[PDB]
RNA sequence: AGCGAG
């Protein structure tokens, strides 16, 4: 309302002022009953979906992990720490040992990686590193010790019968209720885990090449001629109110070299195209990283190893294309 | 209390039979709209899953005929306001460009300046054309309702906080004695008188007679006429109703007059609480996150003090064996418990009964059954006989007690009314006079709720230079961010009220007194006052009244010009190194009293069709154990406590008596079994052709 | 207004026309 | 304490009493148990001593619907209170999202040998410091404590007492010889606890750089002395934390205290945390007493 | 470096994990080394039986889970994992 | 809502147990044919009831003796000795 | 979620249940396989040192 | 050193609110010993007052006298603001008998010797032309604030009344400590305790008492040595 | 009014001198009562002995260091400011430590004069160095308190002479903590906990019999007002 | 149905 309410609650709203003010106070209060049902309804359902994640073994000696970047190289030269560092590398097992200018180990493989640890390697002038998440434990049975890294609660080695799946459940579904709900809140979240495609289906490259744009009336043609050369695939009747996105500093702009995944349209895009065309590894790291901004929006902390229990948990099948000749439909 | 009954009446849902269900119910119709103003209490609403769909009618709301709710407002011609009130409805009011009620006017009838405030058709409060505007609120507060006119500086306090206090001033239970407020408004008087609950005198005339139970007027012409007072009766809620005169026995008492206070009413105004002097310091940590530490001075006075009777209904009725008796005869139970219940049975009046005494001595037939060998061989040891008939006595349930006020028999061989089949109905009254504990809930009214953390000594109490103990202590940590300083605005009047006033006038009035009404210049000390909702003390008047607070006994002023007072300490000695906000905040008892909010099981009643036992304190009932606290021991990886809970707390039928035997005679408590509830399921999708078996292996 | 009540002295700055129904 | 819940006498013989039944019949204060049930029934006033003896080092569960997360259920070693409330810790409120304008809650009571140690192992309130899903700490002061602590550690220039320099005419005049004189001082008019001082400290280990300037290797602080140029109430403050922990001499913000308290369990045991978390709790509500926030 | 453990906090549990491999190896040991010694206290007056302890001197009025962790504290135990 | 009024109330099972232990223990202390007379004729031992003719008959004693013993043991029984241990219980 | 659905497919389908989550330990009233109730912690063997056996 | 004693004054202002002067203490002690005697005479000073109180043609506090504008409940409360100073520790009773209009005051009451009404004037109800109040008061010795003790607990009939007890006989104390604070450093402090009783016995006498009881208990401090 | 209860008194020794006191189970309020008197008295009433003023010979106009020795002037004023001493004396007694040679200066290496004693015969009050000479003249009076450094009014008096603040008390730090017993039983009774910490002069039971006579004083002026007159007497 | 806590 553009009136608006020109004086503080020390000087006393007027009869209008306060007649004004009193709807979007009724409005909170509405949402907020709303927001702890769709809440209590997701955490429900992220607790049923992970009930069988829960560590077995204390190692699998896998050398399969993710990669964390830690600081950023700065233009001119110097480390700056990553911002959101705290819920993403501390509290896990490092995959692969760490090497300093092809020099001498830093910290080896098989380490909680705490503070003392992040702050060495901030110091020796290393970026990423390989730690072990639950994403690729190479166990069947739920997931195991080392994989899944420090118990944030005890603050240290998960034991063997803990069951992460629920705290991770717990752990992504009790900060709702305080997320202020394209969809940017709790809605976003909700649609994040169901893999639903989002209202905001904004398509992303298939193969690099140079974006053939135009503009249209009540629609675009994002059309890219790959440098494969191939098949240049187009987009649909991709609607104007889109706008276009911010590609690396300059927007998109006609007959510019994309890579295999920039987003092209503004907004979200589905996970399974991502998936389809990036492998599991990406969608993974899309889906963390998309729940991790909604949680940080708001203010809030979650460490990466509980959505990654979650996101585990969604990819874990396969459709068949071919039975071959047994039994599969 | 009346103000409850009042607002119970005004009150419009919009769910129902052919209305909005709570389910079906969307977000758009909870909202408040443009047209509410006026017609509807923006404010005063249900704060749990209803919220929108249950509000308050305003204050000065009527319906139409045809069901719309019209609004009164004053006709202004030519720029000149009038006194003409017509009365419009929504659509009417969208048409006129309506003003606002607090534009100065020129006293000539017309508007003393352009830029008059208006609204327009879609609602939008935006900029205005000056003159022609053809309509005028009445006067302010025209949009809240009744309970939520009863809340001084209401603009100083967010939506949320008001409408919780509007909310809570409907739970306030009623007082032995009851105070008016010092602070309060014009909504008091005309709440208490129009509720009901208080007796006003139908028409003049001198009051001829009064005593506690009647007040007999005899009119100005002949006839005389007895108003019969309705004493310690029992409300729907448990409350007390208690009436009492407040005319003398020659008073000359004109038409409408109030002659017998209600409840919760002093002098005719309504009163919902008490006024109690207050700091607003942290204490020790005590009166942490919302919690409140009173004086024992509150329980020693009995201020803070309420009446609650309860009936208790037991009927002897008509069975198959015969009929119930209501006698002193109850089947092998002592002469003890059968002391004070009287030759007939039901309990004497006045007699004090704890839970477990018996109120009703009822006795049903049991017909034949088969007494065990042991209780054979024992009653022929000790020389008894079955009876035949069972006891079903009523008896005071767990955790209450009190007096008995009065018996109220009801009896077919009477020739009562009563339904079919029953001989006798008896209902006790029992009536305790609960004292202000911890866990009892209080508030103001300005939604600064909170459980009682503690009750002081007087001694460890602060108290002010003058040596007067403070009685309630709030946290200064829910002011400011909940947005209701509306209540310091009153703590600060409050004590102004109390303490008096003088604006020195010596040459001429303070330029912040100039726009002050007449008389309020000086007042008594004590002086009950009233801030309407909208328009009422502005804070440059509060300021100044504060300077001016002629002092209490001596020339020494508790209270500086800030408002703040130096307390001493009640235990160390030491007064407090700062001055401490301390005034007196009008705080009511709220019906959520920890005596109906305790309970405990170890073992009673299990339901029918599945164990898991009854819920309810009602019933002896145990504490739902849901799936979320079942998530959160799954979490914390304790299986046995789990498998306990679920298995032989609730269900397990066998491993349940097992467990209370091994608890009593000092053995490991057994291995749990399959929960009860399991085979119900099985039976259940067995029942819908589905063939479920439980396989070794 | 109503015969015989407490003289509660009020900080009102604006008269009503109507008084509450 | 952290790991104690007052219990209300009425709600405990009923929870208890099939376990008070069998202590008063094996006391001799009845003769069987139907008698015992009968006593346990009447509340005799024999029947609160053994209740007592019954309830003692028997944890109960205490839970708030709803339960968002784990840790709103934890095991409390409960005590006997007057009146029919349930006194629970001002730490675990935030653990429960607990405040006190009518949050009722339940207590559950494990029976079995492995419900007990469960809940005396796994959910008791002082092991769950940390939450589970960040790590930062939970029980950590807040609100009332908060402001307690920040007042009492803040320093104030121009206070009374503070240090000052000046020769020519007099000594520093500004320096205490221990503690103890310290608040000998503040006792009397003269000092206030938020005023830059320089004390003689000799039971508080030093910070890492002077220490490591003055001692260098191995400086066993609970016998050496050194100069500390800190207020007052930062000595007092950093006499609660154990005593390995160096001087922090910082204003304790809410980020501060919480980067402490994680430090600190980080480092210590987790008995060291709950000791200190409730040595922080009483000063930060004696000193929020003392602070003289208020609103007008 | 703590200060004398009251009550249910006595002994501090992480110097008993320091005995096991996980809280929840302390909880298993603790409960059946308690159900142990309710058993002896039990069956002990009636023809004796094999279940021993405590090795601990008890309270005046101690429970046995407390007399099971007091003697897990003191090393005086040994316990194998399934 | 609906209390389930023929559940085993578990205070009232012990009670019964702890009441036929006792009861076992101050038969026990009488004589041993005391202990039969009593227990057969209410069939405390097995749940069969009998009256004097068929304890008579099992120990080859004319009714009377079993009459006689009966009557015996209810006036010891009855002795405040062995009274305060089964009252409490009735 | 869906009982009726679910129930028709499993019924349709002869699906048996080996019981191993925590949902269906829970519902069947036995222990679930998760930190204590696991088989490794769940059947620990608890028995005096022989020292002190020897001193008591 | 100090090298002066201590020394007590009283300052009779009226026959209730007096001023004891205590001076010279030492520094800081002012404060504290003033918070001492006011919590040993706000909570600790032995006193009188009405116990249960029984009217005739009444059966409970939940009910009305015929005659009387003042219901039962109302008739406690006014008795409540009775101050009464008895000289025997074992229970007293008192009668108060009124019959047709008139104010009963506290003056009607006939004490017994020993146990007196300090304020007569005090209203306790108004009767007109068909009242009568006869209600007997009890009135024992105690201290501090006892709850009204229940009628079943001790062996009483179904007309006792119980009402609670305040038997403290003090309103309102406060202390204002006088510092001197000279540079040379010869400080000391001065405690001014106002005490203001309820016409039960002079302030001097309930400081006296409070100063026995704190006496008493310091002794123990010192027979540690 | 025969109090039902006998309030108890016993301690726990922690250190040489360092104790915790507890009296319990004191009637329902009196633990902060007689807690507060007891701190403020402990700490301040106890008669005791502490150096007032020292001369620094070579520190008349600065200050800042003194030749001959290591530690400045602030750190002998501390280290000899925290010197237990016990004068017997009734004026101010002047005292002498003089010592010329590399070494330490402790305390023993003074000269009490008759009336005097140094019940810290082994602390260290500085270091010589560079062959330097300290010769320190203090001056030690008795008190009650911790009198603050009183500044020289007089120009001339000692320009030299450096007022330093004076622990006269012979009790340094007591902290009470008044837990609640028995809050069904007896109705919650409190007992207070008295830590006390003392120099080496007294130990702190004496401290605590002193501070007990002390109080029994002005209260039993308050009985003295009227003899005989109820109180809640122990027995 | 009204009502409380979040
Ligand atoms: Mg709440
Ligand atoms: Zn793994």
């Amino acid at each position: 309302i553009p009136r608006p309410v020109k004086s503080s609650f020390r000087e006393g709203l007027t009869v209008l002022e306060y007649f004004i003010n009193t709807h979007g106070a009724r409005k909170g209060l509405a949402d907020t009953a709303l927001r702890t049902a769709d809440s209590g309804y997701l955490t429900r359902r992220l607790v049923d979906v992970s009930q069988d994640v829960i560590v077995r073994e204390h190692d699998c000696q896998t050398e399969r992990g993710i990669v964390v970047e830690l600081a950023e190289r700065a233009p001119d030269g110097t480390l700056i720490r990553d911002p959101y560092i705290e819920t993403s590398a501390y509290a896990r097992t490092l995959g692969t040992d760490a090497v300093d200018e092809a020099g001498n180990v830093i910290v080896e493989r098989g380490q909680d990686l705490g503070d003392p640890e992040i702050d060495a390697l901030l110091a020796a002038g290393i970026t990423q590193v390989k730690v072990r998440s639950v994403l690729t434990c190479a166990t069947s049975t739920g997931v195991c010790a080392t994989c899944y890294g420090r118990s944030m609660a005890t603050g240290k080695l998960v034991d063997i019968g803990e069951a992460v799946g629920i705290v991770a459940a717990q752990s992504i579904g009790e900060p709702g209720t305080q997320l202020t709900m394209i969809t940017g809140g709790l809605p976003r979240v909700q649609e994040l885990f169901e893999a639903r495609v989002p209202r905001g289906k904004a398509p992303i490259a298939d193969v690099t090449g140079r974006v053939r744009l135009e503009d249209g009336e009540r629609f675009y043609k994002i059309t890219i001629v790959p440098d494969d050369g191939g098949e240049e695939v187009v987009y649909d009747k991709i609607s104007k109110r889109q706008r276009l996105r911010v590609f690396k500093e300059r927007v998109l702009s006609d007959g510019d070299h994309v890579e295999v995944g920039q987003q092209l349209m503004e907004g979200s895009a589905d996970p399974h195209e991502v998936l389809r065309v990036q492998g599991p590894r990406e969608v993974q790291i899309h889906l963390v990283r998309e729940v991790q901004e909604v949680y940080r929006a708001q203010g809030v902390s979650i460490h990466d190893k509980h959505i990654e229990v979650i996101v585990r948990q969604m990819l874990r099948r396969v459709t068949i294309i071919d039975s071959g000749s047994t039994e599969f439909l | 209390n009346p103000l409850s009954g009042l607002t119970h009446k005004r009150r419009l849902s919009a769910l129902g039979p052919g209305g909005l269900s709570r389910e079906r119910a969307g977000l758009e119709v909870r909202d408040v709209h443009p047209s509410h103003y006026g017609r509807m209490c923006p404010i005063e609403t249900p704060e749990g899953p209803n919220i929108g769909l249950i509000g308050s009618l305003s204050v000065y709301a009527r319906v139409n005929p045809f069901g719309f709710i019209e609004t009164p407002y004053r006709k202004v011609v030519d720029g000149v306001v009038s006194d003409e009130i017509v009365y419009l409805t929504a659509d009417e009011e969208d048409r006129h460009v309506v003003a606002q009620a607090n534009s100065p006017i020129d006293a000539d009838g017309r508007f003393v300046e352009p830029r008059v405030l208006v609204r327009r058709k879609a609602g939008e409060v935006e900029y205005v054309p000056s003159s022609e505007v053809d309509y005028m609120d009445v006067s302010p507060r025209q949009m809240v309702s009744v309970a939520t006119a009863m809340i001084p500086f209401l603009e100083h306090d967010d939506a949320n906080r008001a409408l919780m206090g509007a909310n809570m001033q409907r739970q306030a239970v009623p007082l032995v004695r009851s105070e008016a407020p010092l602070v309060g408004t014009g909504m008091e008087l005309r709440a208490a008188i129009d509720a009901g609950d208080v007796v006003v005198a139908e028409e003049s005339g001198v009051i001829e007679e009064v005593s506690a139970d009647y007040i007999t007027v005899m009119h100005d012409n002949g006839t005389r006429r007895t108003y019969r007072m309705r004493k310690f009766a029992r409300s729907n809620h448990g409350t007390c109703a208690n009436q009492c005169p407040i005319v003398d026995a020659g008073d000359r008492v004109e038409a409408g007059q109030v002659i017998a206070d209600g409840p919760c009413t002093d002098d005719g105004e309504m009163a919902l609480g008490k006024n109690l002097l207050v700091a607003i310091m942290p204490w020790e940590g005590h009166n942490y996150e919302d919690a409140i530490i009173l004086s024992n001075r509150l329980v020693e006075e009995d201020v803070l003090t309420s009446i609650h009777i309860e009936e208790h209904e037991i009927d002897a009725r008509d069975t198959k064996l015969g009929a119930e008796e209501i006698t002193r005869d109850i089947p092998n139970i002592s002469d003890e418990v059968l002391a004070d219940l009287d030759e007939r049975g039901i309990v004497r009046i006045g007699a004090e009964v704890r839970d477990g005494d018996i109120l009703v001595g009822k006795v049903t037939p049991k017909g034949e059954t088969e007494l065990t060998p042991e209780e054979r061989l024992l009653r022929a040891i000790f020389g008894e006989k079955a009876r035949e008939v069972r006891d079903t006595s009523l008896k005071v349930p767990h955790g209450e007690s009190g007096k008995v006020i009065g018996i109220r028999v009801f009896s077919r061989e009477d020739e009562d009314e009563l339904p079919a089949g029953v001989n006798e109905l008896v209902r006790v009254y029992v009536a305790q006079k609960r004292k202000i504990s911890d866990g009892d809930k209080l508030a103001g009214r300005h939604g600064n709720k909170g459980v009682i953390g503690k009750i002081l000594p007087v001694e460890d109490m602060p108290f002010l230079a003058d040596g007067t103990p403070v009685d309630i202590i709030l946290n200064t940590h829910g002011v400011p961010r909940r947005m209701n300083i509306g209540q310091i605005l009153e703590t600060h009047l409050g004590w102004c009220a109390h303490s008096g006033w003088k604006v020195d006038a010596a040459k001429g009035v303070p330029d912040w007194a100039a726009r002050l009404p007449d008389e309020l210049l000086e007042a008594q000390p004590n002086a009950i006052v009233s801030t309407p909702v909208f328009d009422g003390a502005q804070e440059a008047e509060l300021q100044g009244l504060l300077s001016c607070t002629l002092p209490n006994r001596d020339g020494d002023v508790l209270v500086d010009a800030d408002g703040k007072a130096m307390l001493f300490d009640g235990r160390s000695g030491e007064p407090f190194p700062y001055p401490v906000t301390v005034g007196y905040m009008y705080i009511m008892k709220l019906h959520h009293l920890v005596d109906d909010k305790i309970h405990a099981r170890s073992t009673g009643p299990y339901s029918m069709i599945t164990q898991q036992p009854l819920g309810g304190k009602a019933q002896f009932g145990g504490q739902r154990f849901g799936e979320m606290e079942c998530w959160a021991m799954q979490a914390y990886g304790a299986a046995y406590t789990l498998q306990e809970l679920l298995t032989i707390k609730s269900d397990d039928t066998v491993g349940r008596v097992k467990v209370y035997e091994a608890i009593v005679k000092g053995e490991n408590i057994p291995e749990p079994g399959i929960p009860e509830s399991f085979k119900v399921l099985l039976k259940e999708l067995q029942s819908l052709c589905l063939n479920v078996e439980v396989l070794s292996s | 207004s109503v015969p015989g009540a407490p003289n509660r002295v009020s900080f009102a700055k604006l008269r009503e026309p109507l008084e509450v129904p | 304490k952290l790991h104690q819940c007052g219990l209300p006498k009425l709600m405990a013989l009923e929870l208890f009493k099939p376990f008070v039944m069998k202590r008063l019949v094996d006391l001799n204060h009845a003769q069987n148990i139907k008698s015992a049930k009968r006593m346990v029934e009447r509340q005799r006033p024999q029947v609160w001593d053994v209740l007592e003896e019954v309830i003692a080092e028997h944890p109960v569960l205490l839970n708030r619907a709803p339960t968002l997360h784990r840790l709103g259920i934890q095991a409390f070693e409960p005590m006997l209170v007057e009146g029919k409330a349930i006194q629970l810790h001002p730490l675990v409120c935030e653990a429960f999202n607990a405040d006190f304008d009518g949050d009722q809650m339940a207590v559950h009571l494990p029976l079995s040998a492995e419900a007990q140690a469960e809940a005396r192992i796994l959910m008791l309130s002082s092991n769950n410091i940390l939450s589970p899903a960040s790590g930062r700490p939970l029980a950590m002061p807040r609100l009332d404590m908060v402001t307690g602590l920040y007042y009492l550690t803040t320093e104030v220039p121009g206070d009374t007492g503070e240090y000052q320099p000046a020769s020519g005419d007099h000594p520093e005049t500004g320096v205490y010889s221990s503690p103890a004189e310290a608040i000998m001082a503040a006792d009397r008019g003269v000092l206030s606890v938020r005023a830059k001082i320089k004390v003689r400290l000799t039971q508080l280990r030093p910070p890492v750089e002077i220490e490591a300037e003055l001692f260098g290797h191995s400086g066993w602080q609970p016998g050496d002395a050194w100069m500390a140029e800190t207020t007052l109430g930062r000595v007092m403050f950093n006499e609660l934390l154990p005593l390995g922990y160096p001087f922090v001499n910082k204003q304790m913000h809410k980020k501060v205290q919480a980067a402490i308290i994680n430090d600190l369990a980080e480092r210590y045991p987790m008995i060291v945390v709950a000791q200190t978390v409730d040595k922080l709790k009483d000063a930060g509500f004696y000193w929020a007493t003392r602070s003289g926030v208020t609103v007008s | 470096g703590y200060d004398t453990p009251l009550g249910i906090t006595n002994p501090p549990i992480d110097e008993l994990l320091d005995r096991v491999s996980s809280k929840y190896a302390l909880v298993i040991y603790a409960a059946k080394r308690a159900r142990q010694i309710n058993d002896y206290y039990n069956q002990l007056g009636e023809g004796i039986l094999e279940y021993v302890g405590p090795l601990v001197e008890p309270g005046l009025q101690e429970k046995p889970l407390s007399i099971a962790l007091r003697e897990i504290h003191a090393d005086l135990l040994e316990h194998t994992e399934g | 809502f609906i209390e389930d009024s023929e559940a085993v109330v578990a205070v009232d099972a012990v009670s019964f147990t702890l009441l036929q232990d006792q009861l076992q223990s101050v038969l026990d202390t009488l004589s041993e044919r005391e202990a039969g007379v009593v227990r057969l004729r209410f069939g405390l031992t097995d749940g069969q009831p009998r009256t004097l003719d068929e304890i008579g008959q099992v120990y080859g004693v004319t009714r009377e003796r079993i009459r006689q013993i009966e009557s015996k043991t209810m006036s010891k029984l009855r002795h405040p000795s062995r009274s305060q241990v089964l009252r409490d219980y009735l | 979620q869906e009982t009726t659905r679910v129930l028709t497919d499993a019924a349709i389908n002869c699906r048996s249940d080996k019981l191993n989550g925590l949902k269906e330990n829970v519902i069947i009233g036995k222990l679930i396989p998760a930190g204590t109730g696991i088989n490794r912690y769940r059947n620990i063997a608890v028995q005096p040192t022989e020292e002190a056996r020897a001193a008591a | 050193l100090i090298s002066q004693r201590p020394t007590l004054s009283e300052d009779v202002l009226t026959d209730n609110r007096s001023q004891f002067v205590i001076e010279p203490l030492e520094p800081g002690f002012g404060y504290t010993l003033g918070n001492s005697l006011r919590r040993t005479l706000l909570s600790s000073i032995p006193g009188a007052a009405v116990t249960s109180i029984r009217i005739d043609g009444v059966l409970h506090e939940f009910t009305t006298v015929p005659g009387v504008k003042e219901d039962v409940t109302e008739i406690i409360l006014n008795l409540k603001s009775l101050v009464v100073s008895s000289e025997e520790d074992e229970p007293v009773t008192m009668y108060l008998r009124k019959q047709g209009p008139g104010e009963v005051t506290a003056g009607d009451i006939v004490p017994p010797a020993g146990v007196t009404v300090h304020n007569p004037g005090m209203h306790i109800a108004t009767l007109n032309d068909k009242g009568k109040l006869e209600v007997e008061l009890v009135v024992e010795r105690g201290r501090g604030y006892v709850p009204a003790v229940q009628n079943r607990a001790s062996g009483a009939e179904i007309g006792r009344i119980p009402v609670d007890s305040i038997y403290s006989p003090v309103l309102k104390v406060t202390y204002k400590v006088d510092a001197t604070r000279v540079e040379q450093r010869t400080d000391f402090d001065k405690l001014i305790l106002d005490v203001e009783t309820k016409n039960s016995i002079s302030p001097r006498d309930a400081l006296a008492s409070a100063g026995k009881t704190l006496v008493e208990l310091f002794g123990l401090a010192r027979e540690l040595n």
